[PDB]
């Protein structure tokens, strides 16, 4: 090798090392999925969000660890050509707003396509009940009954919104994948818990399935 | 892009005495470092040099073992430590700048420097020393001790010119090559041992002192000069 | 006895076929470099020197039936090879029972880098303590008989088998109390998974260690019948040991 | 909406077409040609080769 | 006029489906059958590039038939020398979905998009010794699928809101844009006179362009499922196609109709990228079963396989002067094959 030739190999081994450096600090990471309709809570999930159209990155730190959320709402296209993007992430958080009863069953069609993906078979989901209050008083005028034509009982909080919580777990079909299911209004401040308490469950099934038990 | 380099002064035989070289408009850190220096009346050469990163260094014959070559890449910083200063040590010393890798231009950028007072190698021969001489075409000749063909079909030879109360600038690359900000009216060819650099349509500015050099392997040589005179 | 050499015969074949399959399956695919792979490797090392270096050789001595026609090149490092490689065996399952447990306990904090700095010390002391007690009575002071001498009869029993017993014992019963928690086909192959793993560990070595501690201590007798079928318990959990970590693991098959 | 795709109909049905046996024999030709050229179908020795 | 003008639609689609049909009078099968077959074409891998973490969607080659640029998902652009295997720069990215990526005929610049719809150019022989961002493109409301350059101070992009475009970097604004398609766009390529292109969209059919006039000319729709990849003819007067359903197919410009198909009954899979040789004689496409087919483009017969990938193959690329071909695929890895 010529001296001009030694230099260049000196010059490429010193980006290998820069490479290898930004690998470490990027796997320390949680990637999330935000789904949901439009006008469902999305961008006031958590309180401590800090922005970092297309596609909207957000991020947050608890306890000692990095989250990472995207919010895939702006791309109004074929879903099925960019979805595959988005196969390594850990978990898939869907929001649905309980006092909004056009956009039902449309919400539960987009909820079984993304349940039954082939990129998403064995993926957990986290799901979210939005606008709790608001649902209790507006039950008042309205039984239930626009929406769901065929449901009987007598709604006063508790019965329909457990009605509608088994609608969406009812399109799981996977032996290995899990559902998490919260209720929340517009003052809750403990949403990075449940979501930090959800994580913890996922990691520790996995590591079951590698020693066999499950 | 600036290099300004400071020190020199008298300094009595056996003292000792540290340049420095301040860098700001590029990118310090990607760089290689050269020393170069020039007798008050005579040519140019080696001295020193340091890789990107500092895993690299490299000393000529004459100054080994009593000269140290450092940089500081936070503070965009050169420096070159020197002791048992003897009487030919009196030169002008330059800083240069290189980068290596697929298509480089290396020896690019030079800068003013300062003027210091105490008080196996390829060999390069530019037989013409003074051509009388616009509107002509002049050729000037280098010759090498060795072929510098090497077998990746690469040949490694220099052309720099000087003019009077400056520094040099590059003018061909490895051979062929036209530096940027070159008129085209530069040429270069030859084939090993052997090469000429021609000039087409001479107009003003460009009247000075012609190097040949070579970049094969360490140490690097300079020749004598050709200067072009009207 | 013809009948019996053809099937322990066909045992020593299987042991050192098996095994190797394991280390061409490894370092021939891109998706067995991980990190929870480096155990299995170091316990399949181990199990093809039995069945090369120990079973060939210790065929032999009852072939013969009573006598060790080598002098010394065969009396010296045939002891050698097979007190080494039998310890690094049962090492080798402890060492992959900790693993999971930390995992299962500690999921935040046991990944990545850490994971693989502590899977590597464990490795590391599998082999260095092996060899001590290899090499404790030839260094430090026709029938080819192992040392009786009532301290190595403890240390080197209590030290190899006894201490590693507990630690898998009372790691499993942890990993079963996780799982039953978290919650019917699920629940019943975690009890079965275990079971397996204890049963195996449990039927192939108590029975030899256990006559070896009490034969000295106090004065008894043992028939040299019982000896032969108690020595070729422990040489035979080398065979279920493949059978166990890489068959039922679902992804050793699709790699094959 | 319907006057657009008419007009872009209109355009494209108004063309000079060429048989396929000529659209064939053009293009077979083209490969003839070009066969001692192709590294890929007739391999240089390794002499030539730079990988 | 509400319905009287769907009627028109009509009748003028059957009018050019009776030219094509009399303009049919021999197969390419039949013309080609007394050619001796290529053979069997077998290729070893030469180099294996390293460096990538994460998957790699997007390749090009230089046109020195040295260099090359390859994007992933770890936000990185690497530029690497063939020969040597040697890495000469490092880009770091603002946004990590990136899908496309170009190199310049000149060798100065490379540009790269992905899901953040905005196109990005990059200056490589600049002072200061670095790679700065030297333009961003915005204008578009879908994702850009590919992008490629006509001079330095042109190129071509294709995006997920059904549209092309034509942009001149110095004033960054849309010169021209290309309206008609239905679904969105995935492909592009240019001829080798830059003069025309060709597109393939999600609504299977392609379409043929005019880069001055900015007018569609003509429309081949043979597919069922969305196509992927397109690629040019050496000659200029053909292009082939790859789809969703496994299959390609080879359309002519002047005949203005379909001239071969290439299936068989083993593969169920899509494919990702197809590419001609130096001569035009071989047909190469990339798979999702892991593997990359060679064919016979006169005679539809399968002549090799390539297979060293243990992912979905994604991009596929040759020489100018055609002694090498590259892979890319979803394993962090592209090899070299010759
Ligand atoms: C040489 C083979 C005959 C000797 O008659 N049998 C033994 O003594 C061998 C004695 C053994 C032994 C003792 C003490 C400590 C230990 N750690 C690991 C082993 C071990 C392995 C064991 N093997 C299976 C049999």
């Amino acid at each position: 090798l010529s001296a001009e030739d030694k230099a260049a190999v000196e010059r490429s081994k010193m980006i290998e090392k820069n490479l290898k450096e930004d690998g470490i600090s990027a796997a320390k990471d949680v990637k999330l999925l935000l789904l949901g309709a439009d006008n469902s809570g999305k961008s006031t999930i958590v309180k401590q969000m800090k922005i970092i159209t297309g596609i909207v990155e957000t991020h947050f730190t608890f306890k000692n660890l990095h989250f990472r959320l995207f919010d895939v709402g702006g791309q109004r296209s074929e879903r099925k050509k960019w979805i595959h993007c988005f196969e390594d992430v850990t978990a898939i958080i869907f929001c649905v707003d309980l006092s909004d009863y056009n956009r039902m069953h449309e919400s539960l069609m987009l909820f079984d396509s993304i349940c039954n993906n082939k990129f998403f078979i064995d993926t957990s989901i986290i799901l979210f009940l939005n606008k709790k209050d608001l649902f209790g008083e507006k039950i008042k005028k309205s039984p239930l009954t626009i929406c769901f034509p065929e449901y009987t009982g007598p709604n006063t909080y508790e019965d329909a919104a457990a009605y509608i919580q088994a609608q969406f777990e009812s399109k799981n079909r996977s032996p290995n994948k899990e559902i998490y299911c919260h209720m929340t209004c517009a003052t809750d401040t403990n949403n990075a818990q449940v979501i930090f308490d959800a994580v913890t469950d996922i990691i520790i099934a996995n590591n079951l399935r590698g020693c066999g038990l499950y | 892009v600036q290099l300004v380099e400071s020190g020199g002064g008298l300094v009595q035989p056996g003292g000792s005495r540290k340049l420095s070289c301040s860098a700001s408009g590029f990118a310090f850190s990607s760089f290689g470092m050269h020393w170069v220096r020039q007798a008050p009346e005579k040519g140019l050469e080696w001295v020193a040099y340091i890789s990107s990163g500092s895993g690299t260094i490299y000393y000529a014959d004459t100054v080994k073992g009593r000269f140290t070559i450092s940089r500081d890449d936070p503070k965009n910083t050169l420096f070159l430590q020197m002791t048992s200063l003897r009487s030919e040590d009196t030169a002008m010393y330059y800083c240069v700048r290189s980068i290596y890798y697929y298509g480089s231009s290396p020896f690019d950028f030079w800068g003013q420097g300062t003027t210091l007072t105490v008080s196996s190698d390829i060999v390069m021969t530019q037989a013409t020393s003074s051509v009388p001489v616009p509107g002509e075409s002049v050729s000037i000749s280098c010759r090498s001790s060795k072929s510098l063909l090497h077998s990746n079909g690469n040949t490694y030879l220099y052309w720099f010119l000087q003019r009077p109360g400056q520094s040099p600038q590059l003018l061909i690359y490895r051979m062929s090559n036209l530096a940027s900000g070159v008129p085209d009216r530069f040429s270069g060819s030859g084939s090993g041992t052997a090469f000429t650099l021609t000039i087409s349509r001479l107009e003003a500015e460009d009247v000075g002192v012609y190097y040949c050099m070579q970049h094969l392997e360490y140490p690097l040589t300079f020749g004598a000069g050709t200067k072009l005179e009207l | 006895g013809v009948l019996i050499l053809t099937l322990l015969g066909f045992l020593v074949a299987a042991t050192f076929a098996w095994n190797l399959l394991v280390l061409a399956t490894i370092l021939r695919v891109r998706t067995f470099h991980r990190v929870p792979h480096n155990l299995v490797a170091s316990m399949a090392v181990s199990d093809v020197l039995v069945a090369a270096l120990v079973m060939p050789l210790s065929l032999v001595h009852e072939l013969s039936g009573r006598r060790w026609q080598l002098g010394r090149r065969l009396c010296q490092l045939w002891i050698a090879c097979d007190v080494l490689c039998c310890t690094a065996s049962i090492w080798n399952v402890t060492a992959i029972a900790l693993d999971r447990y930390w995992s299962i306990t500690r999921p935040m904090e046991y990944t990545l880098r850490t994971r693989k700095c502590v899977s590597n010390v464990m490795i590391a002391l599998t082999w260095a303590l092996s060899a001590v007690i290899s090499l404790a009575p030839l260094l430090f002071g026709e029938e080819c008989q192992v040392s009786r001498e009532p301290s190595y009869a403890v240390f080197s029993t209590v030290g190899a088998f006894y201490l590693p017993l507990c630690v898998v014992l009372f790691v499993y019963w942890k990993i079963y109390k996780a799982a039953k928690f978290r919650v019917e086909q699920k629940e019943q192959r975690a009890a079965l998974m275990v079971g397996i793993l204890i049963g195996v560990f449990v039927l192939c070595w108590i029975p030899f260690f256990l006559t070896e501690l009490i034969s000295p201590l106090c004065s008894c007798d043992i028939p040299a019948i019982w000896k032969s079928i108690f020595l070729w318990l422990g040489y035979s959990n080398s065979f279920f040991n493949p059978l166990i970590y890489t068959a039922f693991n679902k992804n050793y098959n699709s790699a094959f | 909406q319907a006057r657009k795709l008419v007009e872009q109909l209109k355009m494209e049905a108004n063309i000079d077409r060429i048989k396929v046996s000529k659209a064939a024999a053009d293009l077979m030709a083209y490969c003839e040609a070009h066969a001692k050229e192709d590294p890929l179908l007739t391999p240089v020795p390794a002499s030539e080769n730079p990988f | 006029e509400l319905d009287q003008l769907r009627q028109e639609a009509e009748q003028l689609k059957n009018q050019i489906r009776d030219a094509r049909k009399a303009c049919a009078d021999a197969t390419l099968s039949q013309i080609t059958n007394n050619i001796d077959p290529v053979g069997r074409i077998q290729m070893r891998t030469r180099r294996t590039l390293r460096g990538h973490l994460a998957k790699i969607y997007a390749m090009h080659w230089g046109t020195d038939s040295r260099l090359l640029v390859s994007a992933s998902q770890d936000g990185k652009l690497i530029i690497w020398d063939s020969y040597t295997t040697n890495k000469v720069h490092a880009i770091p990215l603002r946004s990590s979905w990136v899908m496309t990526c170009a190199y310049a005929p000149s060798g100065n610049y490379v540009a790269c998009g992905g899901l953040d719809n905005i196109c990005s150019i990059y200056n490589l022989k600049t002072r200061e010794g670095n790679v700065r961002v030297s333009r961003e493109l915005a204008g578009h409301t879908g994702y850009l699928s590919c992008c490629r350059f006509l001079d330095d101070n042109q190129i071509v992009t294709s995006s997920g809101d059904t549209t092309c475009a034509l942009w001149d970097i110095e004033t960054g604004q849309q010169t021209t844009t290309f309206t008609g398609h239905t679904g969105d766009v995935m492909s592009l390529s240019l001829a080798p006179d830059t003069r025309l292109f060709v597109s393939g969209a999600c609504d299977a059919s392609a379409k043929l362009w005019d880069v001055r006039e900015g007018m569609c000319r003509q429309t081949f729709t043979g597919h069922e499922s969305d196509i992927n990849a397109i690629c040019f003819f050496p000659n200029g007067n053909a292009f082939a196609t790859g789809s969703d359903d496994a299959t390609c197919r080879l359309f002519d410009l002047r005949a203005d109709q379909e001239l071969m198909t290439y299936s068989h009954d083993n593969i169920i899979c899509g494919i990702t990228s197809v590419s001609f040789s130096k001569s035009g004689r071989l047909l190469l496409a990339g798979y999702d079963d892991f593997n990359c087919n060679v064919w016979d483009a006169l005679k539809a017969d399968r002549a090799g396989v390539l297979a060293g990938h243990d992912n979905r193959v994604s991009c596929l690329g040759v020489t100018d002067d055609g002694m090498a071909v590259a892979t890319g695929s979803w394993d962090s890895f592209l090899k070299i094959w010759n």
